[PDB]
This record gives C-alpha cells, structure tokens and sequence, in this order.
C-alpha cells in the first residue's frame, strides 16, 4: 500500500531541491506503513478466517469489509457451493440455508480502496512534516518567536487524528 | 457481556480479536482454567450493569388473568382444568352440567 | 462531489496571483472529500440495501434521506411491485401490505443535495485556509504579534463545526 | 430567505467604498442561509407531512407553525373535507370527529416571517462582521492594543446566540 | 533480532563523520533489544510449552501467534500424529478429537516478522535520538532558545509509543 | 412599544452633535423590541386564547396579566354571557357557575403599561450604551487605562438585568 510517494509529497511541499533526504524518504516509507496500520487494513491479498457458526445464524461478517470475492468455504471439512449463499457489500455473507453447528473456515480475497483518497493523501503529507520538523515538543522559542504545539490524543496530533477516525475502521 | 476492557491506545485489530478469543476460551470454567487477570500498559476494566434485565417482566398474572377469561366465557369451573380434591370435583361436574349445558 | 473549486476559493479569497500553488489545489481536493465524509453523505449513485422487516412493522428507513427513487425491491428474493408501497421524502418507504418475516432486499438512486447551499461553500473555504496558514496550533507570537486560537473540537475548528453540524446527517 | 442583502450590510457598516468586496458578498449569502437554518426554518413553500394518529387524539400539530392553509389532508387514503377540522395558528389543527386508528397525509403551505424583524437583521450584520474581521479567535496582541474575546457557546459568539435563542423554535 | 544497524541510522540521521561514537553503537544495541522485548516478542528459535486441556476444548493457543510449525505435541506423554489436528495462522491449533483431560505439551519453531517494518525501524530510530541527546528531560533553556518535551507515557516518549502499540503483542 | 426614542437618548447622554449616526437610530430600535420581548410583553392589541376547563374550577388566569377586557367568552361554542362571571386585576376571571367539562375560548384586549415607567426607560439607555460602545468584552488597555467588565448572566449585563428582573413577568 502506498498512500503517497516522492512525488506526492513534492507537489504539497513544493520542494525544488533535487532530490529528497534519505531522512524524508525513509519518513515517507513509515508513513505509508503506520497509516496503513492504524486504519486497521492490511496488505496481504489472500485471507483466510475460521469462523464459530450456528444452525440459530446466518448472516455471517467477513474481517475485512473490502472482502471482493469468496473462493471457498466449507463446513466441517464438507465443501458447499456459491448457490448455497449470497454475498453482499462490506463482507456480508447471507447463508441460504441453516448451517450445522461448527467451524466455518473461508478463504477471500481482500482488495482494498481504489482509489486512494485525497484526504489520507494530506494526511500522510501532514505526518511527514510532523516528524521532519521534529514537531512532537509542547512548545519552542528560538530566536524570538514562539509556539504551542496541539493537544494531542492517542499520541496521534489532533488536527491528523479527525482524518484517520473518519475511516478508522471498526 | 461478561466483562469490559478499555484503553486510549489504538491496538492491532487482529491480536485484538486474538486476544478476546484467548480471554473468553481461558476465563469460562466450563472451558478453562484460569481466573485471575492481570492488565497491564494500561487497559482499565470498566464497571457497567445490566441497563435492563428479564426480572421486570413479571407477566405472570395478567397472562393468568386472560386465561380466566377465555376459560369463563365457556363456563367451565378451573377445578376441570387442575384437578383438586374429592369434594372439590364431584360437585363442580354437576355444577358445569346443569348451569352451562 | 465538489463543494467548492478554484475558482470559488480565488473569490473567497480575493486571489490575483496568476495561479494557484500545488498546495492550494491539493488542499482544496482532500477538503472535499472531507466535508462529503464528515456529512456521512458518500459519492455512490446507485445504492444497495438489505434489511430486517417483520409482519409488525411496516414502516422502513431508507439508509440515505436523499434518496431520490427506489428501483426495485424484493423479500425473501420474491420480487413486488410499485402498487404495494409509496415512497415519501427523506427515504420513507410505507408498505401498503403487511410483509412476510425476514429480510429485504432493495435498490435506491440517492440523489443529492442541489444546489450546494452557501454556508457549506464557506466553510470549506475555511479549513482551506486553516490547513493552508497552518493553524492547527494553540498560539504563536511572531515579531510583536500574537494570537490565540480556537478551542477545537472533535479536532475541527469551532467555528467551523456548526455549520457542519447544521446539516451533520444522523 | 433574505434576512439582509448588501444595502442592509451597507447601511449598518456606514460603508463609502464603491463597493463590497467578494469576500463580504459570500459571506451575506452565507449568513442568509446559515441563520435561516438555526432557526429551524426551511425555505421550501409547500410541505408535506406524514403524522400518526389514535382515535383518543384530535389535536395535532403541524411540523411547522407559520403553517397558512392546509390545502390537503386523508386518512389511510380516504379524503377528509374541511367541514371535519379547524386550524388555530401555530399550526395546531383541532379535529371535529374522532379519527380512524392510522396515518394522516397532510399538504400545507408554510409562509414565514414577514416582515424580517430588525433584531434579526441586525444579529446577521454581526455575524458577517464575525467571519469577516476573523474575531473566531480567543486574543490578539497586534502592536500594543489587545482584546480578548467572548466565551463562545455552542460556537456561537456569545452576543449573537441570545438574539438567536429569542426565535429558536423548538 | 536486528531492527536497524550503524548504517539504517546513519542514512536517517545523515551523519557524515567516518564513524558512530561507541556511545550511539552501544546505543543502537541496547535499543534493538528494548523493542524486541517490548513488542512482548523474544529471540528463541524453538519453543516449549505446555497447556492444560480439557475434553471440552478443541481451540488451543500458542504462546506466540507467529509459531508457523508445531513439531512434537504431546498428551500425558502419548503422543498423537498431524493427522488428529490442523494449525492455523495466529498459531491456532484445532484439534479434530476431544482430548483426554490433563497436560499437554507441544514444540514449535516461532519465526518472526519479515521483512522488518519500516515504521519499527524508524521508532528505534528515534529512540537512539531520545537517549543520545538525553531527551529525557521536561525542558532545558541552554542559551536563549527553549524547548518542552512530550508528556511521556509508561515513561516512553509519546510519539514513539503508537508504533509501539500498534504492533503490542496482546 | 416604544419605551425610548431618540429624544430620551439624547437627553440622557447629553449629546449635542445635530443628529444620532444610523447606528444609534438602529440600536434604539432594536433595544425597544428586546425589552419589549424580555419582559414577556407582546405587542398585539385583540388576543384570543383557549383554555382547558373542568367543573371543579372556576378561577381562570388569562395569558396577559394586563388583560383589560373580556370581549367573548365562549364553551363548547356555547356562549356565555357577562352577567355569568367577574373580571379581576391581573387578568384572573372567577366564573359564577360550575363550566362544563371542555375547552373554553376567550378574546380580550391586553393593554399595556402607562406611563412607561422611567426605570425601564433608563434600562433601555444603559443597553444601547452597551452595544454602541461594544462593552461586550472581559478587558480592554486602550493606551494607559484599563477596565474589566461586569460578570454578565444570561448574556445580559449584570447592572442592567436588576431593573429587567423587578418587572420580568412569570
């Protein structure tokens, strides 16, 4: 997952260096990392997840609601088929029938955004900035000029965190 | 719910859930053994209470109540119904004979 | 969906440079986005919607309240027809028979706002400049000068969240 | 709704410049909209209103109290004469006959104010003013005179809310 | 377990003398190993652990949820065959019959991560930075300029503590 | 209701520049319809209201307290007629025969005060004051001298509210 890249970054900052630092671009590789994470994604294509059903159930919740397609499922090692249910958006699985009671075990592909979004591209430029400038500090004054630094929460600077909560999943 | 954890911190989803199957399979004495907890880095337990429980619906004699309705209607002493002593049955059949039928 | 786009920030603003800087621009596409998202508005045309329903119950809420039409509805994938219900505004669907127990399947056109009001225009205009003059902080004293700022809430501006919360969706 | 337009603006300020900028235009036609919606108002003329009602209940009240005329009304789709109601201002109507048991359809036409009272056209000055001067601050210091401002409430300028709260329906 | 060597921090902090001082190599050392332990991971390669079970229970966790193959297990020293199980991701075993009651007592080889996240590799950098420019101070004023440090966290500097908890084993 | 106009201001602040500027006249305005609508007053001169009523009870308080006339009176579209209750001060009406159960319906003329009495009459001067010298602030330094303002509650000055409050009816 890349949210941005060199040039992402460039173009916000507007930088006419020729070249970047090995400190931002080592930044740049966290962050895609970090916010990667901390929206609760992952990056691996292929998932598997094994499930306690219910004869009582049968709307069942995939992990990942970006879940694009189901590739198999099985019950107790005994195999049913795509007539046997219907998927829906957010990783919805509707069972056409009352399961046996027992482990479900589903293999899905997970996909992803597409494409990425405008605001986590800002986001992740904001973040850049806040470890090169060194901006995790209650306040500064060199010279004469002076400042006071955000309340932040979860360690995550406030004016960052509005941005990840609207797509935090879960 | 059985119990409530809390924290500031944001944690990985996975371990997380990991983390409450380890957690409800361990604690349950039907399924395991252990029993006591210990939090650390700073997870609180959160007190809570049952904002609303089956006690309150103590139906029990407005159900009844409908039941000796319906059974009046008819005319059929409740002793047909239950089944009581000697001197309470003998009489209440010539009693729902004779007024009723 | 564009709230606002550069032209609308260069009145706001009073701009006579020849153009905007990549900053800008960029600024102006995540704001956008974020003011579509906070609103719990989304961008999708045609949406998908399965719900709970119950003989009882008759009454149903359509998941978004600008939904403009619905185009076909189904129970228990047994499909029924425009004659068996009205749709009133803010996305109320009345059935006009009891229904069968379990769940419904239903497809909308959502619609919009039209035209975007005036107050929304501004206030993106706003966290324009709040993210562009970098005011996500608590005070600053450069030279003589000296300012304090808002206190923030849920991370967004003050002043900025009632006309959010004027039109805030649920 | 137009609370004030630019003369109104023209007229409080004392202003000789030729004429407004773009900024203090976009600013009016937000305030026009802004507090046309904190007072619960809405500018459609027709409305159309869905109530439930009880055969024990004939007063009910419409969803907006500068309601005129009602222009339709029908209980479960059988049309009602209006011999069968009477209409008291603040939009209460008063039922002649005890209803069936379900939903009442009603049409009304919603009128307003008129004429704008002076006390609201005032408040919008000052809330052009607000945006205008950017007082969403808590102090300033420029050169040696400083101010301090006023403790905001639901972030609403103090001295605003109160001329708001006189007219807040609901 | 290595998360950065003398050359990762060397490209981030873009240090140019020929070499570390012995104080930011010994550093670096000690600070590999803080983060392996905080993580709540540990360096063995073969592990041994023993469970209590119950005829009841079928789900068994291992102690270390990136295990990636068990290679004895055993019950009151009989030992059962990979066919009577089947190992899942998170180093979950399901067992495919109920278990006699008491210990059981199983090996595996652990693994790890692979490759190392760039947002650990960057935590650990800035940790060095924290102990090397003795950081742990709540503020200095050497000269005229003037700095306040975080409000550190289980005594962790704040802004490294996220990345730490977003991987925290349990 | 006009508790000043320009006259009383002028003799109250002396001022002898040959007209008030727009912004006085403006104030003055508004400061009339405030007082007018914080006593509770309203301007209207016939008002119509509708009481529930129960034969146990037979005095009726009328909405306005300066109520001076009963002009109908009317149960269940039954009139009534004057000889059939007594009118007393402060709008109270002590019917001479026990009503039937229902609503009753009544016009009457409202009144005002006269002579507007001279402490309101001060009031209103110390508000438009307040507005023109923009004394809704905590502190000012202008130059030398300084102030700090009084502990406003309800948003109205501390001093002013005391002569609102000896006539605030209800």
């Amino acid at each position: 997952m890349q949210i941005i890249t060199a040039e992402d970054y460039r173009l916000y900052g507007g930088l006419k260096r020729p070249e970047l630092e090995s400190g931002v671009e080592m930044m740049i590789t966290a962050a895609n990392a970090l916010i990667t994470s901390l929206l609760g994604m992952d990056d691996a294509d292929a998932v598997d997840q094994l499930i306690n059903t219910k004869p009582t159930r049968k709307k069942y919740f995939l992990s990942s609601p970006s879940a694009t397609s189901v590739t198999k499922m099985t019950i107790n090692d005994k195999e049913i088929d795509p007539e046997q249910y219907k998927l829906y958006s957010d990783g919805v699985i509707l069972l056409k029938f009352s399961p046996p009671e027992g482990y479900m075990d589903v293999e899905y592909t997970q996909g992803g955004f597409n494409p990425i979004p405008e605001d986590l591209k800002l986001a992740a430029c904001m973040l850049v900035d806040h470890w090169h400038k060194q901006d995790y500090r209650q306040a500064k004054t060199i010279g004469g000029e002076t400042v006071t630094f955000n309340n932040t929460k979860s360690g995550i600077p406030e004016h960052i965190r509005t941005i990840i909560e609207v797509y935090r999943r879960v | 719910i059985g119990l409530i954890l809390e924290t500031d911190e944001i944690l990985n989803k996975k371990l997380r859930e990991r983390k409450q199957e380890e957690l409800q399979l361990d604690y349950n004495p039907s399924t395991g053994q252990s029993s006591v907890l210990i939090l650390d880095g700073g997870m609180k337990a959160k007190p809570y209470s049952q904002i609303s429980s089956f006690k309150d619906l103590d139906f029990k004699e407005d159900i009844a109540g409908f039941n000796k309705s319906i059974c009046l209607a008819f005319g059929v002493p409740q002793v047909l119904i239950d089944g009581g002593n000697n001197a309470n049955i003998r009489p209440n059949i010539e009693l729902f004979y004779y007024m009723t039928i």
